């Protein structure tokens, strides 16, 4: 997998170029905003159970057919598998946010997910919805604007990190359906 | 690409864990040390042509036998490939310093290097001569700060140890 | 025991590698963050009886049904074991803060907990109440510095997530 | 495996005691001397091939029978295996030095090493000697007093790190012979 | 779906054997015992709405705290899902009695149940309260024969043991 | 795999319905005719070698090309593989008859059989013939009308079981070619 | 030793399960069928010398070539070992009928038989003749009840199929 | 593994004797009491969690040092492992009771259990106590004399089943301590 | 197809080695011995019809019982298949002698032969009778040279040992 | 795998024919020229490193883009993988030459090579070139007309063996691109 | 120890086969080729001091840089170890010629050589020079017969390929 | 494993001595008698089933208790296992005879055979007897003096081969008992 730094390195390597100047510039900003990134990650992991259960439950309340006989969330086994998938996706999104690059998510998670869902009969459109609800919650926690929880932290602009986190959820969503 | 970030995430991933305290703390290490390694990388990118010429001259000054018929430097083209190789290693070291790990040099320079040099009759000592020279040539604080120098030196010692 | 040091060394050991740049840099994270977590550990050490009493009171106030005949706190001995459990977790959180990783709480508190609590009829929500109360009750800088507080809060959230 | 910190944690746990006061003082010193520890390790790994080849070669020049037919270092296969063992031992000692605890060395390297050597017919006394030379070299590099190589470093005292490193090599030695 | 039939055939299949004496004999067990379990299943299907209402009332009468803000029964919809769940278990028990094995309840009710209830904060004791009530409520020969009762009771004890 | 009982259970589950009334009715008939089913199964297994060797030999005498150079039954290895396939198919049909449902046959035997045969160059039309001969023999043994063997048993109507056994062989046949 | 009891318990043990409904129901098959097989076992116990003598005579009458020089019964000692073998199978069939599974005959008679008979030049058809004769010679209810006869017949057919 | 019947078969085989007469009498009794045996097992499995938790808890309240730091039941991991072992032992005893022979218990559970415990430092004397309490409970359930739970059952004598079950627990105990 | 060539190449391939001295030397064995085995193969191809008729006559002369109703030679067609089989073995022996290894007979004649003969009631002793006869019938130097004879005999003993 | 002899045997088997007459004729020639075949093989293996490094280096000097950033021989890892593939191909061609049949090459080497290359992005046209250069060198060594090396050997006509060796390289080449 | 005999036996052992035709034929290769290789072994035995001296002189003449301070032959003791190494290889080549396979040189000389030479800074080209010189210096029939020479040459080429 | 030649090589290596002179004389004799060795092996393998069945049967007729209930050859499973062991021992002895060295027998067959037999309760004294009879038969076949079978062979002396073969069987015997 790659991180924000190696991503820059593979791009330079393609041009057999040393990394310096304008290249180092964005990496120094990454380092400069490193503490904010760690908080954003901490916010997501610290409310992981809340984010997943709420998104899965949200997907269900909007589409009750998921729990009717024959629905993909019907029986505890399926509901458990769905909750688990939700947690795995959030886990890979948190890794991507920690690394500042979607490489891990793409390679170890998204890589063949849609295919698996189609083969399992897992509804992709319902999955996208669970993911978009997680996006909503995670973006809220990152900016400390979550309705049911507020934490102490040095105030500042975390708009870039939340847009980044959001981009990761969107990637999952678009690769699924 | 081995770095603090990929090492910590790979360990969490293997155990199916979300990033936790120790993962966030290891990355604080990046935050602190980046300045030192990015200075070394920057110095290298700005002056690599000079560093490589010296390293290559040092190699051939020590092993003039490479210029003999049938050896690794028996023709202009061969000699140019030698400097080119030192440049490639220096470029990978720059990458390694930027990434803060040996991933780049490991995967792109070291891996399979022993089979290639054995097959093409490229004596490891020549490369070692070039890297040992560059390492001992470093002058602190003339060329870079103390910590940038330590980072530059470790990277070189890492590459030297790969041919030993 | 999961920490920055053991995680880094285990990753290097699996690959048969000597410590390298990224390993050393990871540990610089320790050097930088130790201050905040050791302070939180320290505050928790010197004030745990009080912390535990409050968390336990918090739990039995929210779930008085526990004192009913047949439930987890239907006798003084059981009520004491409840506070004792809360204290063990705080002690493990103290350990985790000292270690800079979740190793202590993972191996000594979390592992097997779901089986034990299921077998002994100890509702997880009661522990969650105790921990949510302790976490939200934390006042900065009154109880400790902001970052020591962030470390303390992360540790409790880590334990709460292990129960739901 | 344990490190300096969890070692203190396992000791405190034995008395169900929280870590605080005096206990932390020992660990705050660890942090304070963290940079010196990192240099000490860097010095060992940066001169790993030199430390290993010189000790195995030193072991041999002192006991040439090791390379005579029937000797445990006779044939390239055996010499390579001995070089490798030397490297492995130095790698584990460097791990112990980085962690500030012999845990990793004891469990992943020394545990059953003597048994192994006795079974293979690997001469334990020669092994101890190899380890001793490595100890002499590693300790020389830590204090930057190695003859053929000096590095630039903030002047200061690293005697405690030298002794700690020496105790790890000594541990390998007494477990082997 | 675990039953005498699938268990016996799976064992023969794993050994690549045609059905033999012991396989045919185990199925004679189905023949003998079916009457008892099919009576229990039939009683359950005919009176399940009543059985479930009682079981759910028993649950909430015992754990009124579930009706508190933030608990599993803090709203009409939540309470309805609770009775619905007891109904689902009762339906799976009916299936289990018809199949003469725990397959249905195992695969459709028990499997993954612990992760779901932990995630959704559904206390196992509440379910246990509902099932324990239904089991102790059984009146023989009033509700069914002795053997149908033993079958109905074992099924319930099996489900109770799954949450313990 | 499913059996006669769970087949009814999966059908009811799709409608979230308890099993009772008309559903139990057919299952009570299954139980009621259980002894006959066990005899039918016993008849097939007790003459298994006879059923397979006769069907495979029958396939061959009608299509001698199977044993000519290049034929799929040419060489002992192939003949052994064919006899073995015959026995495996009869074994799965006997399981289906014992269970009162084709689930086991479909899932563990028929599942991808045609594909394997096409890939191996195993003639599907010849296989269908071996299967249809086995059907003939097995149906005869079930009704105790086999030409070379008659057994003692309480006389009764086993027409339903033989039509059922026949349906299993037909399923194999139709999934093969 | 393959039986309804060991098959059921092994299946439960593999899944780490306590005995459940289907396991108990399987054993009811034992209770129901034991009468028929134990009767067959009993009849075979008290009349085995006669049964064996006839089966052996049957074999040597159909295959007199066996008494020729170089064949399996070319001496009195070999002829005796033949009847002795027939007796061992009848004894194992007795065991199998008692056990209610083929375990005894599978492990003590069938396993390795093909290698032994190939190595010692004992044609399988001779054993088949002995067994086919014993099976067809069975007269109901003269020798035993109908179901005891079905059990006896199944056991012999099981052994005959093991030889072809 | 063996059961009541094959146990008689292995004993007869040792004398190349057919099973008949007296031998069968012991086994016909087994059949005759088959229903009582099935209830006895059902009583144990239906109260499995209660039997296990009460014995492990009983083991602890009698020796609180087991839960003190350093105790073998200290930490949730260890308590869970002990609960599990308790369950495993009761599961094997219930198998032995169902089979009417200790074979399965001896070979798949007790064989090497003491070795294991000594190696791990699991206190064998405490284990014996846990097993004793389980014995007291299981035997109480078999005879339907358990204090907190009574079931409806045809009145009759099950003392032989109670003693047989007790001998199995006793076997675990003497093999452990 | 097992031969000196395939055996030596397979061993080199498994170790990822180019052919080396011992590989080239083993093949010199082919060079030396080919004359002997190719003579035997040639004699067999030129006179196989006669050899097979004799072998088949020898078989039936010894086991006239095969001509009895229900046995392997109870009809003209059955008897013809018997000679045909001996021919197939003789053809495979010719192949084996040409290849200089047992590959052909192993894969095309021996493999699965025991399952086929057991299933079709084909007594191994009959085949052994045919092969033993042919082997003992060989007359040197009348039929072929000494070494061709040794090769022909080994092949036959190899096939005989496969049914024992 | 097959060799010159079994190739003849499979061809005869398809016609259920004994091998003799004209069939043995070509095999006797094979035996007759066996020593020459062993020399040809010895010549290839004895100059293996030379053949591979020269062909791979030759492919590169004609297509420098292979070592430019993004080229398939760029980085030591890729160059090592390419040299290795070259050696593996020559190894299988030497096996084919030793056996007098392409069976081993086709089955264990060529079998799915193109597919692997296409999936890996390994340039097939460049591979064909490396193979054709190896062909050139190997054919030269076989006839002892290599420019940089001449060996002592009984002079004779090895034209058939070199055309055969050449046919093996051509097979590889045509199956690759 | 790789030879025609051990290769053939290992292949047969892996398949659980008794030696058969191709195994016996492989060993005939030994009988045929032993003369040439044993002669080469013999010549090398009686003239190794001379052979080694020349190869060593050849190496240091082509690579005088080796005698420079810090290189592999920078002292008399190191120069001696160089000739000693050349002698060990010639002794292993003698063994390989006696054995008729590369086993001796593979296990005692080649295995681990690349690690040892990398660790001790012994350039492989120096060994290659020593061996290429010995190989090209071979004069037939002056030093030995043509085929003994081919065997000697193959052995040296085998060792040279192991270094590049 | 070693053979006659490498055995001489390992002995010479122990003194860092080249193989020549006297050493080679022993090996040239091996070559000279190579054809007789090949016949000796052929004689054993060509009569393998006879040698094995006769010895196991001989072992039994001398000690009928081996086939009595409780005997180690009682049941077809045990008789088959003994026949197989007999075959395995003869197979390894034939390997040793072909190699002219007991290496393969010692390492792949005898190493730990006694341990195995003692553990299983396999009677070692009976095993020795089986091996003795095999020795009597094999040695009889090597010298073409077997009663029931004579072969055509160039007349000559093979006593050394007979004694060598006998020593291998003797080795099995003394390692077993």
């Amino acid at each position: 997998m790659l991180d924000a730094f190696s991503r820059v390195v593979v791009t330079s390597d393609a041009k057999a170029a040393y990394v310096g100047g304008s290249d180092l510039q964005s990496l120094k900003s990454f380092i400069n905003d490193g503490n904010k990134r760690l908080d954003a990650v901490n916010y997501i992991v610290s409310n992981a159970s809340c984010i997943v259960s709420d998104a899965v439950s949200g997907m269900i309340c909007e589409n009750p057919g998921l729990i009717a006989p024959g629905g993909n969330c019907y029986t505890n086994r399926r509901m458990a598998a769905c909750l688990r998938d939700g947690e795995i996706i959030l886990r890979y999104v948190s890794y991507a946010l920690l690394a500042g690059d979607s490489s891990v998510l793409d390679d170890r998670c998204l890589n063949g997910l849609k295919e698996t869902y189609i083969a399992l009969g897992v509804p992709t459109a319902s999955s996208s919805r669970a993911v978009s609800i997680m996006k909503a919650t995670a973006t809220a926690f990152i900016t400390n604007t979550a309705s049911g929880r507020k934490v102490e932290v040095a105030a500042g602009d975390c708009q870039a990190l939340q847009a980044e986190a959001a981009s990761y959820f969107d990637k999952v969503g678009s690769s699924i359906d | 690409m081995k770095s603090v970030i990929t090492t910590t995430i790979s360990a969490a991933d293997a155990a199916g864990r979300f990033p936790s305290s120790s993962d966030l703390e290891s990355i604080q290490g990046n935050i602190q040390r980046a300045a030192a390694r990015l200075e070394a990388a920057q110095k290298l990118s700005g002056n690599h042509e000079a560093v490589v010429k010296e390293a290559g001259d040092a190699c051939f000054a020590k092993y003039s036998y490479l210029k003999n018929a049938g050896e690794a430097g028996d023709s202009p083209e061969k000699i140019n490939k030698c400097y080119r190789d030192i440049d490639h290693y220096m470029r990978l070291i720059n990458y390694s310093l930027v990434v803060g790990g040996t991933g780049p040099v490991d995967e792109w320079g070291i891996a399979g290097s022993r089979e290639v040099y054995r097959a093409l009759n490229l004596p490891g000592s020549a490369y070692i001569a070039a890297f040992t020279f560059t390492r001992d040539r470093l002058c602190v604080p003339r060329d870079m700060s103390s910590q940038a120098g330590v980072e530059f030196t470790s990277a070189l010692d890492y590459v030297i140890n790969s041919l030993c």
